[PDB]
RNA sequence: AAGAGUUUGAUCAUGGCUCAGAUUGAACGCUGGCGGCAGGCCUAACACAUGCAAGUCGAACGGUAACAGGAAGAAGCUUGCUUCUUUGCUGACGAGUGGCGGACGGGUGAGUAAUGUCUGGGAAACUGCCUGAUGGAGGGGGAUAACUACUGGAAACGGUAGCUAAUACCGCAUAACGUCGCAAGACCAAAGAGGGGGACCUUCGGGCCUCUUGCCAUCGGAUGUGCCCAGAUGGGAUUAGCUAGUAGGUGGGGUAACGGCUCACCUAGGCGACGAUCCCUAGCUGGUCUGAGAGGAUGACCAGCCACACUGGAACUGAGACACGGUCCAGACUCCUACGGGAGGCAGCAGUGGGGAAUAUUGCACAAUGGGCGCAAGCCUGAUGCAGCCAUGCCGCGUGUAUGAAGAAGGCCUUCGGGUUGUAAAGUACUUUCAGCGGGGAGGAAGGGAGUAAAGUUAAUACCUUUGCUCAUUGACGUUACCCGCAGAAGAAGCACCGGCUAACUCCGUGCCAGCAGCCGCGGUAAUACGGAGGGUGCAAGCGUUAAUCGGAAUUACUGGGCGUAAAGCGCACGCAGGCGGUUUGUUAAGUCAGAUGUGAAAUCCCCGGGCUCAACCUGGGAACUGCAUCUGAUACUGGCAAGCUUGAGUCUCGUAGAGGGGGGUAGAAUUCCAGGUGUAGCGGUGAAAUGCGUAGAGAUCUGGAGGAAUACCGGUGGCGAAGGCGGCCCCCUGGACGAAGACUGACGCUCAGGUGCGAAAGCGUGGGGAGCAAACAGGAUUAGAUACCCUGGUAGUCCACGCCGUAAACGAUGUCGACUUGGAGGUUGUGCCCUUGAGGCGUGGCUUCCGGAGCUAACGCGUUAAGUCGACCGCCUGGGGAGUACGGCCGCAAGGUUAAAACUCAAAUGAAUUGACGGGGGCCUUGUACACCAAGGUAACCGUAGGGGAACCUGCGGUUGG
């Protein structure tokens, strides 16, 4: 840290690391899904929890939470994923869109209504 | 052998077993005698008993040659230094 | 002291403050006596003198004020490594005007007020609060 | 060529314009030598709509500077304002 | 007589020319500290009489080659 | 050039020849550009440990000064002698000629 | 190591007046005197390293009085390095 | 002052078999002590003492 | 964007009284209050450092039916102009054209008053000027417009508005409707508790 | 392909032509002065100098050549022929 | 101007992670009224259907295909009503020639890491149109397209033959103020057209007069462009050498111009650690975002500059191009074909396909402002003005107002009384913004046209120019803004959230499931955390979620960081360049400073105004642009230069100690065997035997030999050495250290990347050597099995000579150097004074040990031997793992070493200390890792290296307290 030391080779800064490296600066992604299965939390909690694996656009292979009381994916349906992680098992780090492409919004649901892509009841 | 009533007793103190030689003073051993095999082996020798029972083997090795002043040259720091010298002088010998 | 030896008269100033001191001393060069001669002139030390010529020494005499150093922080600034200068309209004000900055400018080492109101720039000696 | 033109600025359907001292074959307003004065077709009765500053004009204008016809009308009526 | 750098000779090699370092002292633009810095510069002497280490003013002229647009104005110091 | 301390044990089988032994090295020492500053016997003395099978010993020491490599040549001869089994000498850091 | 007798007559040669054990010439020369000496007793050991930092100490700072020598006055090293004949 | 051939003034400063008592019971300055181990190993080498 | 709901209610939550439901009945006689308006009321009101802010804040943008975006613009010119940023933004609260047809007693509420400044019965300068927020400016003369003197309701709002005390920095004609905005009004003439540091504290950050 | 585009390209071959020709002639004038030059005859690389110097001078007159180009050609050549004198 | 949560029983730390803020060219979910103003392919410089984006001029020209007039004729014969023919006769004009334009305007950001940009300078240049000055503007010719007649080719595109004009071309004349030349001299140009017409001539065409405009030359201006220089403008040293028109020279040539630009010759340079070359990324700037600021990130829109136009070459023409809608040729594509041959290039506007999370109309008008051409009228203009689409952003406004309770039904909660939703509704009265309908109605329009005097000018009147006034006229937007009227509250509210942070909570349902989640975390019978309800909170035409940037984060620390134990001080030295430099003078004026001047586009930002009903927006004026340059001045400081001074550093002299290093032999302690006797039943060992020895004489004894390991005691908190490390004695050689002073030099210093050298033990390689060892290896038994542990032998190695290794817990886990700063005790050595006893007493040096004050510290601790206070320089660190690993380089006999990633992966890792629990080391007191909320324990924790072995384990030689 010497100032001579500092003009022979200065500070530099270190690199934002991986948070969602799957996504090019971008708010979502395409995606295949290529299997949908069921995976099951770390220690602390239990409830086995509906996770898909998706194919990106851009070549990435990834794991993506379909959330939301309610799921109707399959085994190549096109759908659109977003940054978010579960504490899950590591690497779910991506969110599946409810209700976007091959995607519905849960049913029956009335509160969040917009956060799963179901929409307003005529009442 | 000589009956000179003289000579040494080299004290072959080691940790398992001496074999303590009596030696006149022209340097002849007189008689030889042991602790282990002459009567017990095992891990429980090197004990002061041992020692003690080694002395009075090598004195009556050499209870029959006329001698009974035997000076101790100890070999090595051995188990019952204090019991083997004992009971070697005890038998009538002169350090 | 070797390389830096007004950074040497902060230094005993400050260490001679903090150990109650009555008076420190250094060997003297005309730019030490130029410092010594503005802090006493603005009263931030009481009085030096000069003795002797082929080894000079500085009797400077340090001012408590009751039983606490008058100068509190005293600090180098232009060290060999950074030369430190600055323009008459970018002079430091040091603690809100109330320590003085010691700046060497072409009009002989005098303080901040007075170069500003000289109206010129010049090397930063040291900050004294 | 050097001209006299107007550049429009202003906002849509409130145009202003500056006067403005340039090369005949830039954009309309792109680059430009010299601006002198401004031009504003939408102004109200007591806002000040026109302002040349007519020696300039004259001195560009002597070193061979068309103008064009907005400015030269524009100029012809600040001088009839006198 | 226009600007009239000033400097050292570091090479009279080439017929007619000498490589001149003017020496620059110049701050860092971040760190504040005052570095030296370089310039070498290809001069035209059409006499050759400049030598390594002379000290001399160079003023700039039209290009007199490639990588040559300095001349010599005077040798301020015949360095020896 | 140095005051040295020569030290050397003359056995009683060695004992024939201290004359001729002795007096053959202050001439080599003189004729080396040595000056011999003094000179005691301390007769033949016993040795505590009976080394090369012997109990007397003629304790002999001469004491000259010498330089750096007039030594050499004598303390070759001493170990290519039987007369001292091992002799030393002694460097002097100092001046002194007295014996005691 | 090197005989005093030696460092008071390479003061009277290699230096200006007497007494002048301080002069830069009788430094480089006294100093250079004593670095042959190593280098002429150097082929006896070559095994010792202990004993060669003291010469490379003895190398180093001869010539960083010759150096201070051609700084201050190229005349003086420029006769020195030949009637002492180092800078080989 | 303290030497080697001074055979008188080493007795006091041994034992029969030639072993350094140590100058922790004696007191030598420490610098004597040195000159005293150096000149009684002498006389060990020069065959007077064990 | 107007808040269109329960007017009795927001002001039952601020805790104080607004003069938002502004008239004859005398609030607590037209509605209950001292009630926090919910199925929940009751809770004992402790709140942190950040509920009293956002309470008072609150408050002062439900006296005046202003919301949040030019509440905090507001704020941001308050903290531009010279002076403190409380009274800076309070006085910018207070120019505002809707507030001041209110206070000039012609309008019976603010929102009575937002409804006739919308619906262009309202002149400032002798032109008609139909924005709420619409900042007044010292030495305007704000009048009803003639085709719109004869509203019954303007003539109702003018008699309850002396029971509120006549406002000092501006001077309304009744017999004739027009009023006069003399000058910036200050804090003290401002009357209310509103506790303006502590918006300018939920702003700074 | 626009229309002025397909005459611009036709006017253009035509006077790329017309310049080639005259350009050529030039050149062969300029050439017999210095093969007049390297023979070291002086009349002859005057009196070359003096057609040539015609030509060069009426073909920058007309834009053939740039008035400076001219002045070049005189200048190199009449320097040749007075070093040849 | 420097939040919250997040490693523990708890805590103080070190340190990462996650959310809070602002922002966006955003996207997606749910929802969606109006207006204003902006923005709108960030990805595929991907491919491109179709239309449009560059023409104009008849006042240059031959013309005359058209249309329209004529003027006729011939007719029909209406009195000539309309039909044919003729006539470029006239308006005009299609194709052609000619001029100007097409080099602008418009797009894009591929390439470009620096001659590109930005800042500031320069000199060797050219510049159409515009402008000022001076002059000229004579007299001829030959073509040729068109056209005419043929005539190929499918088409593109042609060929032949004749014909012809010009402001096309070409002579000739003329000819400086121009070029060339020292001068003398030589040389060099041009074009007409239009309007009007008195008089006069007239070959009746015109001449001729006059005006207008053009043409040519030169010299200025202005503008634009070219060229040069300096500084500044990414990353990588897992790129260190690169260059041969390369560097300079002299001459030819070339260029508008300087110049290796080029060529011939000559010379051998030139660039590079101040980073050349090479590789990667990249358009630059004004500015934008963010920030307290420094700074970081950016470079969409707007404006300046650059570059590009399918890809790669080349030029032509031109004032300008190496040319987006030009040429050529070479590709690759697509299209056309009669398979001969052709065509084309949306990085114009729109649009398509594609790709993408994602980004609009194949609109209207040239009314305005620009531009091109034209005398003008005009024509052209996807520039531009507008309109469309899209909550994409910003702004504004609305979706009502007041009243009223029987505080309704009814919903939800009900401790069953009721409460709450809630003045909310309804019912009352009132309003009618905006939306809708009808009527009106600015302003963006200046102009241009037609008519009206100056003797303007001059054949005076004409023509033209200018002002002269009158008349008519020009708006895409546009059924504009805005105003007026008319109904009717009528047409107009959603999204998130409600355990704490964090504003806002109850009931059902569910039951560690379903699920939620930024953090803490919630859920196994309530669960205010999950879903629904009711209630509330927040924001509102939006509200959420995602992404990205900056901040928070001072978490790259210049401002503004650390390296004893948390990551981090090289194993140690010497030292090159470099960074830094005691003191006093002289001088310089480099840095510095001051002043002046020039500059720093405009916009943007900021201040003060003004205009839009307001606001956004637009705008005027200022400030700002903190920069750069130049000039003048100062001299304190740093730098240079010159001279000194002695305190720094050194030389000398004299002494002092020491396992300091190298040499050689050096004797004994002990060492086994042999040499023999003396002696016969044992030598031998572990958990236990056993394996192995011996009775063939074993063990021990003395006698003598060997050889080598180490020189026990000394010995030490000792000493020495730069570190590793150093222990017999003697001598030789030698280093370093210190004390005493003196004499002298005279800043000759400190630190150092790269570099060089030294460097435990193991090892390796080379040969010896082997008294014992002792990894390996070989006998017994193991133990749950034994390749445990273990007892028996035993090689390599250990030893020596040489060489290679290059390592360590190489540890004070504390870089070097200098300076200052309360103490105490101890040892270690010198040396002065005075007891002239030897110490003594009092010092004074250096070294070292243990406390301890302030001070510092996370705490422990350090504490004049700093971990305090400072200065100089270096090395090093940035959460954990991956990993000191891969790869590359380099080194080595290899063994390996050295430099040193990245992918991927976690939300932690980590240090200090504390409460006490096991405490099988002691007399209510002693304690530990770990632990809790197992450092005395089937056999310390490691590091280096080498073996055995599936392995982590064990075992050798060395070392550490991290016991």
């Amino acid at each position: 840290a010497t100032v001579n030391q500092l003009v022979r080779k200065p500070r530099a800064r270190k690199v934002a690391k991986s948070n969602v490296p799957a996504l090019e600066a971008c708010p979502q992604k395409r995606g295949v899904c290529t299997r949908v299965y069921t995976t099951t939390p770390k220690k602390p909690n239990s409830a086995l929890r509906k996770v898909c694996r998706v194919r990106l656009t851009n070549g990435f292979e990834v794991t993506s939470y379909i959330g939301g009381e309610g799921h109707n994916l399959q085994e190549h349906s096109v759908i659109l994923i977003r940054g978010g992680r579960v504490k899950d098992l590591p690497g779910v780090r991506y969110h599946t869109v409810r209700g976007a492409l091959d995607c519905s919004g849960v049913k029956d649901r009335k509160q969040a209504r917009s956060k799963y892509g179901v929409k307003r009841p005529k009442a | 052998r000589k009956q000179v009533s003289d000579g040494v007793a080299h004290i072959h103190a080691s940790f398992n077993n001496t074999i303590v030689t009596i030696t006149d003073r022209q340097g002849n051993a007189l008689g030889w005698a042991t602790a282990g095999g002459s009567g017990f082996r095992g891990s429980r020798k090197s004990t002061p008993f041992a020692a003690q029972v080694a002395a009075e083997r090598c004195a009556d090795a050499v209870k029959e040659y006329g001698i009974k002043n035997l000076e101790v040259m100890v070999k090595g720091p051995g188990p019952g230094r204090e019991s083997t010298i004992r009971a070697l002088n005890a038998a009538g010998f002169r350090i | 002291s070797m390389q830096d030896p007004i950074a040497d008269m902060l230094t005993r100033i400050r260490n001679g403050q903090a150990a109650n001191k009555a008076a420190v001393t250094m060997p003297s060069s005309k730019l030490k006596v130029a410092i010594a001669n503005v802090l006493k002139e603005e009263g931030f030390i009481e009085d030096f003198k000069v003795e002797g010529d082929t080894k000079p020494e500085l009797e400077l005499t340090l001012k408590y004020f009751q039983g606490k150093a008058v100068v509190e922080s005293i600090q180098r600034v232009s060290r060999p490594g950074l030369r430190i200068y600055k323009r008459k309209d970018e002079l430091p004000k040091v603690m809100a005007g109330l320590g003085i900055a010691v700046v060497s400018t072409s009009k002989g080492v005098m303080t901040d007020r007075a170069a500003r109101q000289a109206g010129l720039g010049g090397e930063i000696i040291c900050y004294v609060a | 060529m050097v001209t006299i033109r107007l550049a429009r600025h202003g906002a849509k359907k409130r145009p202003f314009y500056q006067v403005v001292v340039a090369d005949s074959r830039n954009a309309r307003n792109g680059r430009f030598i010299e601006r002198v004065g401004f031009f504003n077709p939408i102004a109200s009765e007591k806002e000040e709509g026109t302002r040349l500053d007519l020696d300039r004009i004259a001195h560009w204008v002597g070193q061979g500077a068309t103008i064009s016809d907005r400015v030269a009308a524009l100029i012809k009526e600040v001088n009839k304002a006198a | 007589k226009i600007r009239t750098l000033q400097g050292r000779v570091v090479s009279d090699k080439m017929e007619k020319s000498i490589v001149v370092a003017i020496e620059r002292f110049v701050k860092h633009p971040i760190y504040g500290k005052f570095i030296k810095r370089t310039t070498k510069l290809h001069v035209h002497d059409e006499n050759n009489e400049c030598g390594i280490g002379d000290v001399v003013e160079i003023r700039e002229c039209r290009p007199l080659s490639k990588t040559k647009s300095w001349t010599l104005v005077r040798v301020v110091e015949k360095a020896v | 050039m140095r005051h040295y301390e020569i030290v050397f044990m003359v056995h009683p089988d060695q004992s024939e020849q201290v004359p001729g032994m002795i007096e053959r090295y202050t001439a080599a020492i003189t004729g080396a550009e040595g000056k011999i500053h003094r000179l005691e016997d301390w007769g033949r003395r016993q040795l505590a440990y009976p080394i090369n099978k012997l109990h007397k010993a003629h304790y002999v020491l001469m004491n000259v000064e010498a330089p750096q490599e007039v030594i050499d040549e004598l303390e070759t001869t001493f170990r290519f002698n039987d007369a001292v089994i091992r002799s030393m000498v002694m460097r002097t850091k100092h001046a002194v000629t007295e014996a005691s | 190591s090197l005989s005093t007798e030696a460092t008071a007559k390479i003061v009277s040669e290699f230096g200006r007046d007497a007494n002048d054990t301080g002069s830069t010439e009788v430094q480089v020369a006294l100093l250079t005197a004593q670095i042959n000496h190593l280098q002429g007793h150097f082929a006896e050991h070559k095994k010792d390293h202990h004993s060669r930092r003291g010469l490379l100490r003895m190398v180093s700072q001869r010539r960083k009085l010759l150096d201070y020598l051609k700084r201050k006055d190229v005349a003086r090293y420029t006769r020195l390095i030949e009637r002492l004949g180092l800078r080989r | 002052e303290i030497d080697y051939k001074d055979i008188a003034t080493l007795k006091n400063y041994i034992t029969e078999s030639g072993k350094i008592v140590p100058s922790r019971i004696t007191g030598t300055r420490a610098k004597y002590q040195r000159q005293l181990a150096r000149a009684i190993k002498r006389a060990r080498y020069l065959s007077l003492l064990p | 964007a107007r808040y269109l709901g329960p007017k009795l209610k927001l002001s039952r939550r601020e805790g104080t009284d607004l003069f938002l439901k502004s008239g004859v009945r005398a609030i607590d006689t037209k509605c209950k209050i001292e009630q926090a308006p919910g199925q929940h009321g009751a809770r004992k009101p402790r709140l942190s450092d950040y509920g009293v802010q956002l309470r008072e804040k609150q408050k002062v943008r439900r006296i005046y039916g202003v919301l949040e975006r030019q509440f905090r613009n507001y704020y941001k010119e308050a903290a531009r102009l010279k002076g403190n940023t409380g009274e800076n933004l309070l006085a910018l609260l207070e120019g505002r054209l809707d507030n001041v047809v209110y206070r000039m007693g012609f309008g019976a509420t603010r929102a009575e008053a937002r409804q006739l400044v919308s619906h262009k019965a309202i002149m400032v300068n002798g032109r008609v000027v139909n924005i709420a927020s619409y900042q007044v400016s010292p030495n305007d003369v704000v009048s009803i417009r003639e085709k719109a003197k004869k509203q019954s309701r303007v003539k109702a709002a003018l008699e309850l508005a002396e029971q509120r005390e006549k406002p000092t920095w501006l001077e309304v004609d009744a017999g004739k409707m027009e009023g006069t905005f003399k000058r910036k009004p200050e804090r003290s003439d401002l009357s209310a508790d509103i506790n303006e540091h502590l918006i300018v504290e939920l702003y700074s950050k | 392909n626009i229309k002025s585009a397909k005459k611009r390209a036709i006017q253009s071959e035509k006077a790329r032509k017309h310049n080639a020709s005259r350009r050529s002639m030039m050149r062969t004038f300029i050439k017999k002065v210095y093969a007049a030059i390297e023979a070291g005859d002086k009349a002859a690389a005057q009196k070359a100098f003096n057609e040539m110097q015609p030509i060069v001078d009426r073909q920058a007159a007309k834009g053939l050549i740039h008035k400076n180009k001219a002045a070049r050609h005189k200048a190199n050549l009449t320097a040749q022929i007075n070093k040849l004198a």
